[PDB]
RNA sequence: UUAAAGUUGCUGCAGUUAAAAAGCUCGUAGUUGGAUCUCUCUCGGCCGAAGCGUUUACUUUGAAAAAA
RNA sequence: ACCAUAAACGAUGCCGACCGGCGAUGCGGCGGCGUUAUUCCCAUGACCCGCCGGGCAGCUUC
C-alpha cells in the first residue's frame, strides 16, 4: 500500500497502510481500494496543538482517490483522533535549466513539471471538495507576499474548520502564506 | 482594431475562471472522443464540432474534459484535413468571388474585395510555411485555386 | 530641510492636503483648513476639542472636497458607518 | 453623528422630513451627488436617503459649532424661498445673514464698506448662489451648501443632500440645522422639543 | 470617484459591466436543462445556442437559434444548471 | 498594438497620481512590473498592491500614497555601463538628494544606488521621483 | 570654423491656421512586437586534469594595447 | 482606352494605453411596470423605462 521510490516505509506509513487495508477488508470500497496505493505520509504541527496528516498519492492515481476522498477522510479521522487528513499528489519539480547544467537535461522539461505549476496544483487538491474561484496576491510593505484563495461557497460548511490546517500545510510543503476566504457571490 | 477593416469591436468569447468539468456532466473523455470521431466523418470542421458539442451535449470546453484540443485529437487519430480550416475557408471565399466576378466584369467592389481576400491568404500561408504545416513550396495561384476546394 | 549637523534650515514647513497629500502652497487661496467639532458621548454637547482637515484648492475645484471631507471624517468616527 | 445614541434621528424628525418633502429630489442626477440617493423611482424622481441627509447635517453642525465667535459664520440665500429662513437662522444662532443679491466683490474687494471676512459660508443653493461660492475660492473660506440632486459640487465642502426647490423643505432644513447648532452648544437641551415651531422659517408667498 | 475600492466592487456592479471589463472576466451564458412536454428526456442546452437542438426521442425542435439567446418552443420547461 | 507593457503601467500610475486618486488598476500584469513596483514601494513611493489572478494575465490594483511626482519608462532599454551612470542620472533625476533610476542588472532589478553598491551595470528600465 | 543653434533636434525641434500629413487601400525589405518556465565524469594529488551548460547580445573582471 | 489631378480639406499620418461629465441618435444583445394590433393566450411587431457593446455626431468644464 506504501510503495515509495526509495523503497522504505516508516511508522506513519505502516499505521496508514494498515488502516487502508482495514477498509479493504470491511468497508464496501474494496473495488476502489484494491487498485490504489499511497507513496508517503507525514504528520506536521499546525496551530499549536492541532495535528494534520499528509497522505501522498501518485499523480496517475490522483482522480481515483478524488471519487472516494470524502468517504475516506471521515473514516480515517474516526480511526485516529481529531486530525485533519489531506491527500496530495507526489509531483516532481525539475529545476530551471541554466548556463551551467548537466546532460541529464536532454529533453525539455514539460510545463507541468515546473515550480509554479506544482505549487498551483498542490493548492488545487488539498482543498479538494471545494474549488478555487479566485486568487489574490497581496505584496505587503516589506516585500513579502500573502496569497488569498477564494473557495467555493457551495462546500463552505464542509471545509470551513479546515482552513487553519490548510494554511499550515501549504506553509509546510511550499513555504508561502495563504489565507482562505469565501465570497458571498461571484 | 481589425486588420483589413477600419473598425474595432469587443465581441468574443469569455471563458470562466474554473477549469474543471461541471459535476452534472456525465460524459468521460473517451466517449467525448468517440463523439468527435463520429462527427468528423461528416466533413465537419473543428470549429463546427465544438459548436455541436456545446449546444446539444453540455461540453463547454473539450480541453477541460479530455485534456486536449479538437485538432490535436483529429490529428493524432489521423482524421485531419490536408490544409487547415481557416486557410481552407479563405480559399473557398476567393473561389466564389472569382466565380461571380467572371460573370460580372464591371463589379469593381468585388475586384477590390478579392485583393483583400487574396492578400490575407498569402499572409496566412506564410505563417503555416514557417511553422511547417504546409510544405515549403505550396503556392496559392488563381489557376489552381478552384481545384484545391 | 536638515543639514549634516542636524539644524533645521527652512523658512517654514508647509501643510499638506489631508485628502491627496499635495503641498498646499503659499498663494493657494482656494485651499481650506476646517475644524469639525468633537462632542461628549453622553450629552451630545461640544466637548472643546476638534478635528482639523486641510484640503487643497485643486480638490475643491474638482468638486471632490465633499467626498474627501466625508471619508476623512468617517475614518475618525465622526460620521458613523452607513 | 458618530454612532451615538444621543444623536440618532428620532421619529418626529423623520415625520417632518416626510411631511415637507425633503426626501424627493429632482429629475436629474449629478454624478457628484450619487452617493446620497436611495434609488430613482418611477416618474423619474430620485429619492434622497434620509440617513445620509441626517448625517451630513450633523457634520455641518459640528463645523458651525467649531467657530468661537458666532458672527463669523455667514448664511446666504439669493432666492426668495430661502430668504426668511436665513434671517431667522441668524437670530437664533448669531450668524451674519445675507439675503437677496450677493454683491460681487463682497469677499475680495477690501476697499468697500460691503467688505466682510467670514470663516464659514452656508449657502441655500449652490446653483443660485454661484457667486459667493466662487469668491470663497479666493479667501480660503470653507463652504456648506444645501444640495439637490442636480446641484454641482465645485467648491462646496459639506454637501447636505436635501430638497431645496420646495418652500417647506428649505425652511425645514434651516430650522433643523439651527436646532442642531443650538443643541450642540451649551444651550437648549436634547430632552424637550424646541419652542420655535418650524413654520417661522417658511416662505409664504402672496 | 477619486476614492473607489477597485478590489471589492459591489456584486450588482460587476453584474452591470461588460463581460470582459469585469475584475475577473466571466460569461453571461449558462447551461439550461430543457424538458420536452410530450416526452420524458431531459436535455442539456446552451443558452446562447446556435443550430437547432432536437430531442432524439420525439424528433421535435427544442430551441430555434436567434441573434443572442436561443428561443425555446412553447411549453418546454427548463432549469438553469448550478 | 500594445508593445512595451511596462510603459502602459507607468503611464497609468502617473496619470492617476496626478488626478489625486487613491487606487489604479493596471492590466496586464507582468513580472517586470511587479519587480519595478517593489522597488518603488520599498523606498516609500506607492504602498501595498494586490495582484489579481485571472488565468490569462494578471491585473494589479496599486494603492497610491500621494508622494509620487513622476514615474517614467526609458525606451529602448539601453545598455548602461557603470561609468555611464552619472550622465543618466544627470539627465533624468531632478536632484542628487532624491530620485531613483531602475536598472535591470544580472543581479536582479534594482535601483541605481544599489547597483553601484553591488558594483554592477545593466540596462535601464525607467525612473521615479 | 566652433559655441551661441532646442535654427538639423540621439539626448532635443516641428507639420489645423506661421514652412509643412502622401487621394485611398493593399503590400516586400527595414524597424517594432502580449502574458508564461525557481552541473558533472575517469585518472593525478576531499579537490584539479575530461566534458561543458543550447547559442549569442548584455554586464563586471583580467591582459593586451608606442612615445609624444 | 489613356490621363491620376483638386480648399483631393477635419485646411488635422496610422496602431496602442491612460485621462471629466451630460443628453440624444443608429445597429445588435440583455432586462423591465404599463399602452396598442394579430380576437383570448403566449409569441411577436409600434411605443415607454433602463443596461451593455462598437458607431455618426453634439453640448459642457480651471
Amino acid at each position: 500500500i506504501v510503495k515509495p521510490n526509495g523503497e522504505k516505509p516508516d511508522e506513519f506509513e505502516s499505521g496508514i497502510s494498515q488502516a487502508l487495508l482495514e477498509l479493504e477488508m470491511n468497508s464496501d470500497l474494496k473495488a476502489q481500494l484494491r487498485e490504489l496505493n499511497i507513496t508517503a505520509a507525514k504528520e506536521i504541527e499546525v496551530g499549536g496543538g492541532r495535528k494534520a496528516i499528509i497522505i501522498f498519492v501518485p499523480v496517475p492515481q490522483l482522480k481515483s482517490f478524488q471519487k472516494i476522498q470524502v468517504r475516506l477522510v471521515r473514516e480515517l479521522e474516526k480511526k485516529f483522533s481529531g486530525k485533519h487528513v489531506v491527500f496530495i499528489a507526489q509531483r516532481r519539480i525539475l529545476p530551471k535549466p541554466t548556463r551551467k547544467s548537466r546532460t541529464k537535461n536532454k529533453q525539455k522539461r514539460p510545463r507541468s513539471r515546473t515550480l509554479t505549476a506544482v505549487h498551483d496544483a498542490i493548492l488545487e487538491d488539498l482543498v479538494f471538495p471545494s474549488e478555487i474561484v479566485g486568487k489574490r496576491i497581496r505584496v505587503k510593505l516589506d516585500g513579502s507576499r500573502l496569497i488569498k484563495v477564494h473557495l467555493d461557497k457551495a462546500q463552505q460548511n464542509n471545509v470551513e474548520h479546515k482552513v487553519e490546517t490548510f494554511s499550515g500545510v501549504y506553509k509546510k510543503l511550499t513555504g508561502k502564506d495563504v489565507n482562505f476566504e469565501f465570497p458571498e457571490f461571484q | 482594431g481589425r486588420m483589413h477593416a477600419p473598425g474595432k469591436g469587443l465581441s468574443q468569447s469569455a471563458l470562466p475562471y474554473r477549469r474543471s468539468v461541471p459535476t452534472w456532466l456525465k460524459l468521460t473523455s473517451d466517449d467525448v472522443k468517440e463523439q468527435i470521431y463520429k462527427l468528423a466523418k461528416k466533413g465537419l470542421t473543428p470549429s463546427q464540432i465544438g459548436v455541436i458539442l456545446r449546444d446539444s451535449h453540455g461540453v463547454a470546453q473539450v480541453r477541460f474534459v479530455t485534456g486536449n484540443k479538437i485538432l490535436r485529437i483529429l490529428k493524432s487519430k489521423g482524421l485531419a484535413p490536408d490544409l487547415p480550416e481557416d486557410l481552407y475557408h479563405l480559399i473557398k471565399k476567393a473561389v466564389a468571388v472569382r466565380k461571380h466576378l467572371e460573370r460580372n466584369r464591371k463589379d469593381k467592389d468585388a475586384k477590390f474585395r478579392l485583393i483583400l481576400i487574396e492578400s490575407r491568404i498569402h499572409r496566412l500561408a506564410r505563417y503555416y510555411k514557417t511553422k511547417r504545416v504546409l510544405p515549403p513550396n505550396w503556392k496559392y495561384e488563381s489557376s489552381t485555386a478552384s481545384a484545391l476546394v | 530641510m536638515q543639514n549634516d549637523a542636524g539644524e533645521f534650515v527652512d523658512l517654514y514647513v508647509p501643510r499638506k492636503c489631508s485628502a491627496s497629500n499635495r503641498i498646499i502652497g503659499a498663494k493657494d487661496h482656494a485651499s481650506i483648513q476646517m475644524n469639525v467639532a468633537e462632542v461628549d458621548k453622553v450629552t451630545g454637547r461640544f466637548n472643546g476639542q476638534f478635528k482639523t482637515y486641510a484640503i487643497c484648492g485643486a480638490i475643491r475645484r474638482m468638486g471632490e472636497s465633499d467626498d474627501s471631507i466625508l471619508r476623512l471624517a468617517k475614518a475618525d468616527g465622526i460620521v458613523s458607518k452607513n | 453623528s458618530g454612532a451615538l445614541d444621543v444623536l440618532q434621528m428620532k421619529e418626529e424628525d423623520v415625520l417632518k422630513f416626510l411631511a415637507a418633502g425633503t426626501h424627493l429630489g429632482g429629475t436629474n442626477l449629478d454624478f457628484q451627488m450619487e452617493q446620497y440617493i436611495y434609488k430613482r423611482k418611477s416618474d423619474g424622481i430620485y429619492i434622497i436617503n434620509l440617513k445620509r441627509t441626517w448625517e451630513k447635517l450633523l457634520l455641518a453642525a459640528r463645523a458651525i459649532v467649531a467657530i468661537e465667535n458666532p458672527a463669523d459664520v455667514s448664511v446666504i440665500s439669493s432666492r426668495n424661498t430661502g430668504q426668511r429662513a436665513v434671517l431667522k437662522f441668524a437670530a437664533a444662532t448669531g450668524a451674519t445673514p445675507i439675503a437677496g443679491r450677493f454683491t460681487p466683490g463682497t469677499f475680495t474687494n477690501q476697499i468697500q464698506a460691503a467688505f466682510r471676512e467670514p470663516r464659514l459660508l452656508v449657502v441655500t443653493d449652490p446653483r443660485a448662489d454661484h457667486q459667493p461660492l466662487t469668491e470663497a475660492s479666493y479667501v480660503n473660506l470653507p463652504t456648506i451648501a444645501l444640495c439637490n440632486t442636480d446641484s454641482p459640487l465645485r467648491y462646496v465642502d459639506i454637501a447636505i443632500p436635501c430638497n431645496n426647490k420646495g418652500a417647506h423643505s428649505v425652511g425645514l432644513m434651516w430650522w433643523m440645522l439651527a436646532r442642531e447648532v443650538l443643541r450642540m452648544r451649551g444651550t437648549i437641551s436634547r430632552e424637550h422639543p424646541w419652542e420655535v415651531m418650524p413654520d417661522l422659517y417658511f416662505y409664504r408667498d402672496p | 470617484p477619486l476614492a473607489k475600492d477597485l478590489l471589492h466592487p459591489s456584486p450588482e456592479e460587476e453584474k452591470r459591466k461588460h463581460k470582459k471589463k469585469r475584475l475577473v472576466q466571466s460569461p453571461n451564458s449558462y447551461f439550461m436543462d430543457v424538458k420536452c412536454p410530450g416526452c420524458y428526456k431531459i436535455t442539456t442546452v446552451f443558452s446562447h445556442a446556435q443550430t437547432v437542438v432536437l430531442c432524439v426521442g420525439c424528433s421535435t425542435v427544442l430551441c430555434q437559434p436567434t441573434g443572442g439567446k436561443a428561443r425555446l418552443t412553447e411549453g418546454c420547461s427548463f432549469r438553469r444548471k448550478q | 498594438v500594445r508593445m512595451n507593457v511596462l510603459a502602459d503601467a507607468l503611464k497609468s500610475i502617473n496619470n492617476a497620481e496626478k488626478r489625486g486618486k487613491r487606487q489604479v488598476l493596471i492590466r496586464p500584469c507582468s513580472k517586470v512590473i511587479v519587480r519595478f513596483l517593489t522597488v518603488m514601494m520599498k523606498h516609500g513611493y506607492i504602498g501595498e498592491f494586490e495582484i489579481i489572478d485571472d488565468h490569462r494575465a494578471g491585473k494589479i490594483v496599486v494603492n497610491l500614497t500621494g508622494r509620487l511626482n513622476k514615474c517614467g519608462v526609458i525606451s529602448p532599454r539601453f545598455d548602461v555601463q557603470l561609468k555611464d551612470l552619472e550622465k543618466w542620472q544627470n539627465n533624468l533625476l531632478p536632484s542628487r538628494q532624491f530620485g531613483f533610476i531602475v536598472l535591470t542588472t544580472s543581479a536582479g532589478i534594482m535601483d541605481h544606488e544599489e547597483a553601484r553598491r553591488k558594483h554592477t551595470g545593466g540596462k535601464i528600465l525607467g525612473f521615479f521621483f
